[PDB]
């Protein structure tokens, strides 16, 4: 009950000062998320310790820097648990992974509120532009069937799964947007892949997605009309992972000056599960 | 919290009549009863691109019993009571099918159909005569015309199938039913001998609409296959909905409630616009009246009038008499039309503002709410009688005052002189009772005109003081709203 | 607004023929 | 005109109130019912589905335009469904400045007099 | 059975009522209005 | 109120409609209606 | 419509003929026999160059051949901004020609009809049922309130009273206020319930044959010769086209711009 209604009065003259303190941990924690390809190319295994030593001179105490290895973009998109405070995610760009990278960026860079979806028993809808559905698991073959006012499937027969429309097939992660205001019947392989009704709150500003490779393709906003460039949608140019990591360490002061530690959650899950 | 869902479908209804026969003894010439009987039927048909399986049950009502009996001789032909259907008789065809719509048929907001008529014609029955010329039943026909759909249920062997019942009317047709080779010609109507004419099925086609009320506790997430059937539904506890209704007063407003209370509320004005099912919108009003009759307040009205009638031929001391005549005044308030603001106005306003924002979920429960509020709302109230600018005020708890109109200072009370006038002079509900009125005059010094108006409980002056944002009247009316707690 | 209680009491006679519907049916 | 629009809405509401309540005036709906009864009685073409769907019309379209009054302390405030609005002294008929806010306040509580004989005719 | 009749409708009959209005007086419509017509009274005298 | 007594009110109204008084009231109302119809 | 206040002394404006010719389009619908008798096919270019002299820019004139009157009656789309329909007349085509003229000259507001289920009435004098298709054979049967047909059996279709047979287009009026059950060949012919609004300013019908026989209004009494029902005698289609070209000022003057907020999108040949 932090009194989020009474106004706060500032002043436009006095004074530029310091931030006093905050006592819940000794200090912040930086947190790299790199693919296995970095380790394989580096061909080492004292390199995490070397990078910690090289962070120490930049001014991070030893215990603050953590490293997390993931198989690749698609295998990491499933339940991306950001166990940490200042998250960087080095995403190697690869052609045909454009929408997968956009999915992961839209998932972690923004703060989501997800409810369960019991597909077998209910139809489902979308409240507004801010409401997506997020399907995750080993294999998500999300076949939808929209229904008119009369509960007759338009372009599909509700009793014949074949007639359905496959919005996204065989994805580790799929953010699906169907038209807002029309009931749908969903069908996906509930043994492997789960699905959730996820509304989009404001942005999550612990996380910085560093596109390691090509052009600027991360379209976080599903709206085709908008395509903003966020300060955390980082992009760097690479030939070698050692060069990438060295740039990160060298410029880490700016990397954390663009983010903000405040927007953090108890659980490491990338969304608030509101049941 | 309860969402409308349209389920309108085009269906083909196939059905066949059922024939029962009972033989009479002797050598096999007579018959005892030829009558229609309930008949089931199964089928499948293609519609909307899927094969839907349907189950129908036909039954007949209003049937005539013609007769024919050749005499007491042991071989003369006859049928003791052979039936027919004609103008009066109806035929019901309960219909069911596996489609999704019939799973969501528990709660319905509306339901009506458009079916195309059909012509049913009687077959040929050769009455089993052992020897001689063969008698011949033939002819007879009617036409089924649809009139009204309702809910129903097949008591099928494996389960009870909730279903739609189509009540078709009848219309006798051209072929004159006869008992050929026998003394009955140029009748008209469809007899029970062979109503199907050997047809595999009589067929109807139409479109039926339906507006179900599948529940919802969240906008995005609407169900299919309504499975909260009256096995899965049970009596909401009396204290539980009492607490719900008491909680609902969290939100009621101050001036808007008085604005509503200054309407004439009638049967149609209140009980219309209730988000209810078909089975409860049919008789909600009568259901409310049935339990309103037996309420303690209503039987008190009855006892008052009967006691007065019996008296017509039979021929803190003050607190008790004042309390008894206070109860009597409450009864008089309810029965008659008072020209004041009339506490029961506020009670009905609170009642409407409460029930409008609720829902009927398979049980009426306006009985036990309307009738209960009618007796419990505003437990302690007050009345007054003005005479010679010395208004005498009385409380149902037994208290009494007598104060001047021009200036609000009390006087010694006059028992048996208040009682002579309370019988005839019009009683004024004291929604601005003496205590609050004295506070108002002391703090916000008022004039003769508005003093008289507030004494009379004039809506104009009451709303003027409310819209002045007068704290005294505001708080008083707020407590008035707050005693409405069932 | 109090008119509805008077209307209920006055029109309550029809509950007799309504229960007649119920029991005859 | 904001005043005319507001008074038109209030006039529609007042027509509904006239239908709902029991007024001691002539009550235009009264004349509508009388004319309906006379027409029904004299007319000799009344099927099963005529009195239904003509009593409704006699409620709807009979006297589409009408006016109402609020009496108050030697003055009168009259309103019309079309949009007209006057206010005049009750002893001598000479109109005085109108107050739409006062009228909207008073219309909800005070009784309304169906102006069968409206101020255009009183003058 | 019966073809009981056909029955005039609003569309066919509103012009008849238009042409029927002009016979209506006014000195006694006031009396008829003043008399309170209940459910019994209004439909008591339909075509006898 | 011996045992499931019938509707007293509607039973009495069943032939309070046909009383001399009620017939006279309807007669007067229809007379005024005819007077309205024909001047 | 909001009021519009104008004086009676304002000076008349200038001629708007040049502006309307530059901004609008003209489109002629003629039968195939026209081209057949012309025995040519540079003639569209020739007539376009001819119109250009009077002042219709080169692309503004559209020649949309139709096979014949009855076959054109089905779904007449007038892909233009000023429409002329040359309409040859032969005896026994009187009613269908009049039907087409009524259909296009009069504006309509139409809704679908579901013959299979509902019994349909007619709202009043401005309401008709228009049936269009390769072959329409409507068979109507009126009913009582008890759904017992008069002059027909509601279940048997033979008893039904045919009102049009084997017609590409049929505008049927029936007795207003009586429920009917209809039987029309749902695969072939589509029937719609239409109301006749005011006139269509956009279309003019140039009858080419005989007497002033068109009766647009189904009412027997009124047979008013509206201005857009033009007529001309003929022996040579070339003479007919030259007449239309030379007097095209008068024809478009008789017509006028279409003023209706439509609700059915369709292709138009506008500029
Ligand atoms: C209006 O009336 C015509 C007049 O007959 C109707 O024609 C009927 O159309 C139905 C189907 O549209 C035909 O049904 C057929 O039944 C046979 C079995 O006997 C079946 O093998 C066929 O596949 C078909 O279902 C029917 O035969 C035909 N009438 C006659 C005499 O042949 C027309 O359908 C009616 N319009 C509407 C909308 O109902
Ligand atoms: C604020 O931080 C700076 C860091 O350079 C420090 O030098 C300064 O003393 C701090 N402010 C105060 C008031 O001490
Ligand atoms: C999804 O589809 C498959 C085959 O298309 C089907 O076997 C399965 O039952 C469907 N899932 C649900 C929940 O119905
Ligand atoms: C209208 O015509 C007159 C006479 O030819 C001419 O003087 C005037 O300029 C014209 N107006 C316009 C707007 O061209
Ligand atoms: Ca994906
Ligand atoms: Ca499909
Ligand atoms: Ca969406
Ligand atoms: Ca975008
Ligand atoms: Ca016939
Ligand atoms: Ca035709
Ligand atoms: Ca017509
Ligand atoms: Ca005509």
């Amino acid at each position: 009950n932090y009194g989020l209604n009474i106004p706060i009065t500032g002043s436009m003259d006095t004074v530029y000062s310091n931030s006093t303190r905050e006592e819940v941990f000794l200090t912040s924690t930086l947190c790299l998320y790199y693919p296995t390809e970095a380790s394989t190319q580096i061909s080492d295994g004292e390199w995490k310790d070397s990078l910690s030593q090289m962070f120490l001179i930049k001014g991070w105490p030893t215990g603050s820097v953590y490293f997390k290895e993931y198989s690749n973009i698609v295998d990491f998109s499933v339940d991306p648990q950001l166990y940490c405070d200042y998250n960087l995610v080095l995403m190697k760009y690869d052609q045909s992974l454009e929408l997968d990278m956009s999915e992961l960026a839209d998932l972690i860079l923004n703060e989501w509120l997800c409810n369960p979806m019991d597909i077998t028993l209910y139809y489902y809808q979308q409240s507004g532009e801010s409401n997506k559905w997020i399907s995750m698991g080993s294999s998500c073959t999300v076949k939808v069937c929209p229904l008119n006012t009369q509960t007759l499937g338009i372009g599909c027969q509700t009793t014949n799964v074949d007639s359905f429309e496959t919005v996204a097939e065989n994805e580790k992660l799929a953010i699906v947007d169907v038209v807002d205001g029309i009931n749908h019947k969903i069908n996906l392989t509930t043994t492997t892949c789960t699905i959730r009704n996820c509304k989009k709150l404001g942005p999550r500003e612990n996380v910085a997605v560093i596109q390691v490779g090509g052009a600027n393709i991360l379209d976080i906003t599903a709206d085709p009309t908008t395509n903003p460039q966020i300060e955390r949608m980082m992009r760097v140019n690479w030939k070698r992972w050692w060069q990438v990591f060295y740039t990160i360490v060298d410029y880490i002061n700016q990397i954390v000056q663009v983010m903000s530690k405040r927007s953090r959650s108890l659980n490491s899950a990338a969304f608030y599960y509101r049941v | 919290l309860w969402k409308e869902m349209q389920y309108n479908r085009d269906i083909i209804i196939r059905f066949k009549f059922g024939n029962s026969i009972v033989k009479m003894g002797g050598l096999g010439y007579k018959w005892s009863e030829i009558s229609y009987k309930a008949a089931n039927y199964q089928y499948n048909y293609l519609r909307d691109g899927e094969q839907v399986t349907a189950h129908t049950t036909c039954s007949v009502n209003g049937v005539n019993n013609f007769s024919y009996n050749g005499g007491f001789l042991p071989t003369d032909f006859g049928i003791s009571r052979y039936e027919v259907i004609k103008e009066n008789s109806y035929v019901y065809v309960d219909y069911w099918d596996d489609s999704k719509a019939f799973r969501n048929i528990v709660y319905v907001r509306s339901l009506a159909a458009n079916l195309n008529s059909v012509r049913c014609t009687g077959g040929s029955y050769h009455f089993s005569l052992p020897v001689g010329a063969w008698p011949v039943i033939n002819g007879g026909a009617v036409s089924l015309h649809f009139a009204g759909v309702t809910l129903s249920t097949q008591f099928t062997d494996f389960v009870s199938l909730n279903s739609l019942r189509f009540r078709f009317s009848l219309t006798v047709d051209e072929p004159p039913f006869s008992i050929l080779r026998t003394r009955t010609v140029n009748l008209y109507g469809l007899p029970a001998a062979n109503p199907n004419n050997g047809n595999e099925y009589y067929e109807i086609s139409g479109r039926f609409s339906l507006i179900s009320l599948v529940p919802t506790n969240d906008d995005y997430q609407t169900p299919i296959m309504n499975s909260v059937t009256v096995r899965q539904d049970l009596e909401r506890q009396l204290t539980n909905l009492r607490e719900e209704f008491n909680s609902l007063s969290q939100e009621i407003a101050m001036a808007q409630l008085i604005d509503l209370a200054l309407l004439p509320l009638d049967m149609f004005s209140m009980f219309s616009g209730i988000k209810s099912t078909i089975d409860l919108t049919k008789s909600m009003a009568t259901s409310v009246m049935k339990k309103f009759r037996k309420s303690k307040l209503a039987t008190s009205i009855s006892e008052m009038t009967n006691s007065l009638s019996d008296a017509a031929s039979s021929a803190n001391d003050i607190s008790t008499q004042t309390s008894t005549i206070g109860k009597k005044l409450r009864l008089k308030e309810m029965i008659t039309q008072t020209e004041g603001m009339s506490f029961d106005d506020i009670s009905a306003a609170v009642l409407k503002t409460k029930i409008d924002m609720s829902t009927q979920i398979g049980k009426n429960t306006l009985p036990d709410i309307v009738t209960e509020a009618s007796e419990k709302f505003i437990p302690k109230r007050s009345y007054r009688i003005l005479k010679d600018d010395e208004v005498m005020e009385i409380n149902t708890e037994g208290k009494f005052f007598a104060y001047k109109i021009n200036t609000f200072d009390e006087v010694p009370f006059d028992v048996n002189k208040f009682a002579e006038l309370v019988t005839d002079s019009p009683v004024i509900s004291a929604i601005i009772d003496f205590k609050t009125l004295k506070n108002l005059n002391d703090n916000y010094g008022i004039t003769r005109t508005e003093a008289l108006n507030l004494i009379k409980s004039n809506p104009n002056m009451l709303r003027n003081f409310i819209n002045q944002n007068n704290p005294i009247i505001r708080n008083r009316i707020e407590q008035l709203i707050l005693q409405c707690k069932l | 607004a109090s008119l509805i209680y008077r209307q209920l009491l006055t029109n309550s006679y029809s509950v007799d023929l309504y229960d007649e519907i119920e029991q005859i049916g």
